[PDB]
DNA sequence: AATACTTTTATCAACGCAA
RNA sequence: UUGCGUUGAUAAAAGUAUUGUUUUUGUACUCUAGAAGCUACAAAGAUAAGGCUUCAUGCCGAAAUCAACACCGGUGUU
């Protein structure tokens, strides 16, 4: 008997309700929300990763005090001088015999900057060309001699040559330093006995240590629902695993491949029947004889 | 115009408490000074571009005597300001390289940035390290809710005003809450006595009434924040209608008439004055409350 | 307890402490000096025993906690008796050697309820001071909504530059390695 | 094996999932080394998607394909809250964050206004599936009701008499 | 803490309570009011809030304990949060609900530390006060020389002739069939 | 507090084959 | 309305890298081994205020959800 009438906005919606029969406003309305801004989340998301990767860099140095304490080189942190330049040491450690805190020096100059790893399109052509310089160094050589010739070290800053001018970065990947650290710790195992190969490991194992993307955060008793280790107990393999979709008609059921036999024989079944001697007769054909192609069926 | 509004309330408590910019203080005296006073700096990015050129004008045009190198080395200052005679920085840069300072010899460092007094200090966050010298800051510090209180004695409301940065994460369990004892201090600093009786709490776009004493007047606001953190009470209002208050428009006796600009920046701690809260239906049915509870929500 | 000369100067030693602009102390709401009269009581003018109640107890109240108050009356009781103490230390020092033997008491008789956290402190404008000290409570002794009965406060004056840790396990050895650097 | 092989991209997680969810496989270390090969040979054939249908409806189905010529949607046709209004699809259907907030505060409203006063059969919003929403839910709930597809009050008002 | 009005009506109740005869409080040593201006101060008439620090701090350190005083100023941050507190019950019947409470989680928690004693109130002439209160401490919190870190104090009000019983576990069976006679 | 890279999952549109 | 094959737009979540801001210290520049803390370069610490336990490829903190109160997914009123 009665009518109800909205109308929707983005941000409001005017609402009213009517009789029809004699025509008199029964009510009227009008509901005022903010607009549903994506700027928000971004943002969110934005500074949640960020400190995660802050975390994690803080988390390599602590690490490595922890691996530097236990194996019993040095007993105290507070008396480490901060004014020595660690690349003339970390240079300086390859042929000759760092004198135990100067090594740990080395080492967290080397964990606070290791590189990237997406490599194994002016950014790519500038890292390009700095992998071409270090085929024949290790980066600390290489920033050490940009250190000792012009002064500056770190960001991107240009340098006009005798005759061309190239801007220079601090990008090298992870291989080159996983590299010169080997070599560091192999010429300090021949001089200092009390760093074993399983120091070794265990120090590679913080520099060159990556999550995996398919993993996310957490630990086996950290219980993140960002990442694998679930909160309620269980552990997935793969995070996307739990994202893929459900079918069309049963709203409960994971979807399948689209490479496998069963998908691919309907696909060509819904190709064909728009009788079943030769449809069974095309079907073996086409899987157990080769050098197949459409053309080819056709034919 | 018998129509009635319905709008939706902003009652989060875990937001963005500050700009995540560390700022820089120093104490001197700028300008009018009978005293020294903490000025947040400000820094020019580069000089040689268009933009940072512009900005050195502009302070140069306003006041000289706002940069560090015009109090803390001026020879080098005479030297910069000898090429803006005759022209400008990039001008420079492209005959004769970077603007170095002043020496006995060409070994001076290179100049791409100035560091100013920008500004005064006003809401901040004292984030000082252990061994600094000078005072560190963090701006940009945004308003959350507001509790009303009342005296008998003296027969007229005051007004609290929290932040979000006023909570914290606690020491023993990891609980979001404010204590009692900082709640009294925010008590104190506002100006509320101890012995008032807590009204009300109200968030942003929550539907005030205002009513007077004298001559029975009614007036309908929405509540925005708690501006002006120097004299007390004062409250930031929007319409109930429109989005805005354009105009010098009236809108009761005792409160007066809009600025010029269209802001609505009241003092509510005055006497002749009464205060109740609307809380509406989503069709619309206003509600009027005078108590809400015994004590103001501080755990979360 | 009792006022005199010697709480003056534990008045000015606390307020260097946690202070680090005089005139964000000396114009909170309660206390609320002008700077000539400031000057005045600083500089030995004004004699503290002849003042207002509310504004020695609202000094008092913004440098302590309330169960510091109780234990400079303790300290009070102590000093006064033995010729030592007496003509050997000011006040001050014997209030911080009274104030860390109750905190190894506690460190001794019960390890397993000693919490603590990073205080934060209202100046004269309204904003605060962001780790103005370290709270160090009894987690039994609670009495609701936060608030302790039995509860101290530190100050660490350590050289490195590395902050205390978080979580009850760390900061705990954070306390226990660091004794003689807190006061 | 299609599975293992769609959803992982690179070595570990093939070798593991390879490992851990075929129960008991016992596969060779050789085999395992060329799938990884294999996927990585062919990344544009075989990281192409995942079908839209599932294996319990598609082993329902490819037996049945065979012995008529019949369509899917066809053959599928031959085959075949208790007062309130509910969030299901309004929360899961998200073309935008700004169609879903303001379309599900505008079911807040209708189902707020069906509370207060009663029964209707004219419903009007100024798509599809709010539409057939409501009228799934007024036919299982046994009511005609038809639902049809300052200012803005007052437009309201206008096409409520409209 | 803070001093107001409600202080002056705790300290003349507590006054009233220990005291049997004013004139034996108002004449200590470091209070020393005068007979017109005792009456100035008890019916009215002098603000609490501008005398002088000492005399209102002998005050009250001559009623109260040294953990006392600590319960007094939390008390006081709970009570003025709260209106059914602030509009229904004065501010030393509160005080006294605290104090209770206090000594319930004594009892509860460590009930085999708990100590008890008479205690004993010098007047103004040098002539003490032979049981004037009850003392209950925890052993556990002892100072030296007969100090205690935390103790309480107060008063039996049974209306049968037959006093409080020596003995640790007498004693403490007293104290806990008497729990709504002592105040 | 911004700029460079890598990857996954899902949804709208529109261009066709069929119903 | 439903499935398949192309290519645009979007959303949600994950892994990394290099700076930027800021504090101390050192070196240079300046004024007489001291001082000023401007202007550069390099180390080390912090990076929304903070907080947790399991002791680590550790974890959380800037979005959305919304009128309150009483009695059996419902039920009553200012």
């Amino acid at each position: 008997d009665l009518v109800l009438g909205l109308d929707i906005g983005i941000g409001s919606v005017g609402v009213g309700i009517l009789n029809k029969v004699t025509g008199e406003i029964i009510h009227k309305n009008s509901r005022i929300f903010p607009a549903a801004q994506a700027e928000n989340n971004l943002v969110r998301r934005t500074n949640r990763q960020g400190r995660r990767l802050t975390r994690r860099k803080k988390h390599r140095r602590v690490r490595l005090n922890r691996l530097f304490e236990e194996s019993g080189l040095i007993t105290d942190f507070t008396k480490i001088s901060i004014n020595l330049n660690p690349y003339q040491l970390r240079v300086k450690g390859l042929t000759d015999e760092l004198s135990n805190e100067e090594l740990f020096i080395a080492l967290k100059n080397m964990v606070k900057h290791r590189g990237i790893s997406y490599l194994d399109g002016d950014y790519a052509q500038i890292v390009k060309e700095n992998s071409k310089q270090l085929e024949t160094k290790t980066p600390g050589q290489i920033q050490l001699e940009r250190y000792q010739t012009y002064g500056q070290l770190r960001g991107d800053f240009t340098v006009e040559k005798d005759g061309k001018k190239h801007r220079l970065i601090n990008v090298f990947p992870t291989s080159a330093y996983r590299s010169e650290a080997l070599r560091i710790l192999q010429t300090q195992q021949e001089f200092n006995p009390q760093i074993t190969d399983e120091f070794i490991n265990r120090y590679l194992e913080i520099l060159t240590g990556k999550r995996k993307y398919y993993h996310g955060p957490g630990n086996e008793k950290s219980r993140t629902d960002y990442g694998r280790y679930r909160t309620s107990g269980e552990t997935l393999d793969n995070i996307f695993g739990i994202l893929i979709g459900k079918c069309t008609f049963y709203p409960d059921e994971f979807r399948a491949a689209k490479a496998s036999y069963t998908a691919q024989e309907f696909n060509l079944l819904n190709d064909l029947n728009n009788s079943k001697e030769q449809k069974n007769q095309i079907i073996n054909y086409v899987k157990n004889e080769k050098a197949m192609g459409p053309a080819k069926l056709f034919k | 115009d018998s129509i009635l509004f319905s709008y939706q309330v902003d009652s989060k408590f875990n937001r963005k408490i500050s700009d995540a910019t560390i700022y820089a203080t120093r104490q001197a005296k700028v300008g009018k000074d009978k005293a020294d006073e903490t000025y947040v700096l400000g820094k020019i990015k580069d000089i040689y571009t268009q933009d940072g050129y512009d900005a050195f004008m502009k302070i140069y045009k306003k006041d000289k005597s706002k940069f560090l190198m015009y109090r803390h080395d001026p020879q080098t200052f005479e030297k910069v300001i000898e090429p803006i005679l005759e022209n400008p920085f990039l001008k420079y840069k492209e005959e004769h390289g970077y603007i170095r300072k002043y020496s006995k010899k060409g070994n001076g460092p290179e100049i791409k940035s100035l560091k100013y007094y920008d500004s005064k200090l006003g809401n901040h966050i004292d984030i000082t390290p252990k061994d600094s010298n000078n005072k560190v800051v963090l701006q940009s510090v945004s308003p959350w809710r507001a509790d009303v209180y009342f005296n008998k004695t003296t027969g007229k409301y005051e007004i609290l005003g929290l932040k979000y940065a006023d909570l914290q994460f606690e020491k023993g369990t990891g609980t979001y809450k404010i204590s009692q004892e900082k709640y009294n201090d925010i008590k104190k600093k506002e100006g509320v006595d101890s012995d008032s009786e807590f009204k009300f709490t109200l968030y942003k776009n929550d539907l005030l009434l205002v009513k007077d004493t004298e001559t029975k007047e009614q007036q309908l606001f929405r509540f925005l924040s708690r501006t002006m953190p120097k004299q007390k009470h004062y409250v930031e209002l929007k319409p109930y209608d429109k989005q805005k208050f354009e105009g010098g428009e009236a809108l009761i006796k005792v409160l007066g008439n809009v600025a010029n600009s269209g802001q609505c920046k009241k003092g509510l701690g005055k006497s002749n004055i009464s205060i109740y809260k609307v809380r509406t239906d989503v069709l619309g049915n206003q509600h009027i409350i005078k108590n809400e509870g015994d004590k103001p929500k501080l755990d979360f | 307890m009792k006022i005199n000369d010697d709480i003056k100067e534990l008045i000015l030693e606390y307020m260097s402490r946690y202070f680090k602009f005089e005139n964000d102390f000396y114009k909170l709401p309660g206390i609320k000096f002008t700077d000539a009269n400031w000057q005045k009581f600083k500089n030995g003018g004004t004699d503290i025993e002849k003042m207002g109640a509310a504004r020695v107890n609202a000094m008092l109240d913004c440098l302590f906690d309330d169960f510091e108050l109780a234990m400079i009356g303790k300290a009070q009781t102590n000093y006064y008796n033995d010729n030592s103490l007496k003509m050997n230390m000011p006040f001050y020092t014997y209030y911080d050697m009274f104030k860390k033997q109750q905190l190894l008491k506690w460190l001794k008789n019960n390890r397993d309820d000693v919490i603590g956290g990073t205080g934060r402190m209202y100046t004269a404008s309204g904003n605060y001071i962001a780790n103005a000290y370290l709270e160090v409570a009894l987690e039994s002794s609670s009495l609701g909504s936060g608030s302790y009965m039995l509860q101290m406060r530190f100050k660490d004056y350590s050289k490195g530059q590395e902050p205390i840790p978080s979580g009850r396990q760390n900061r705990l050895e954070w306390i226990e390695n660091n004794l003689e650097n807190i006061r | 094996l299609a599975y293992v092989l769609t959803l992982n991209t690179e070595r570990e997680g093939i070798q593991e999932a390879l490992e851990h969810e075929f129960a008991d496989g016992s596969f060779s270390q050789k085999q395992v080394d060329e799938l990884v090969q294999f996927r990585k040979a062919n990344s544009s054939i075989f990281g192409k998607g995942w079908h839209n249908f599932s294996v319990k409806l598609m082993m329902e189905l490819i037996p049945e394909l065979y012995e008529t010529s019949e369509e899917q949607m066809t053959i599928l046709t031959r085959l075949g809250k208790t007062k309130y209004i509910d969030e299901k699809l309004l929360t899961e259907e998200i073309y935008n964050p700004v169609v879903a907030k303001s379309v599900r505060q505008a079911i807040k409203i209708v189902n707020a206004a069906i509370k207060e006063y009663g029964d209707f059969d004219n419903i009007v919003i100024e798509s599809r599936v709010v539409l057939n929403a409501l009228q799934e839910h007024f036919r299982a709930h046994k009511i005609d009701t038809k639902v049809s597809v300052h200012h803005h009050a007052v437009d309201a008002l206008i096409i409520a008499a409209s």
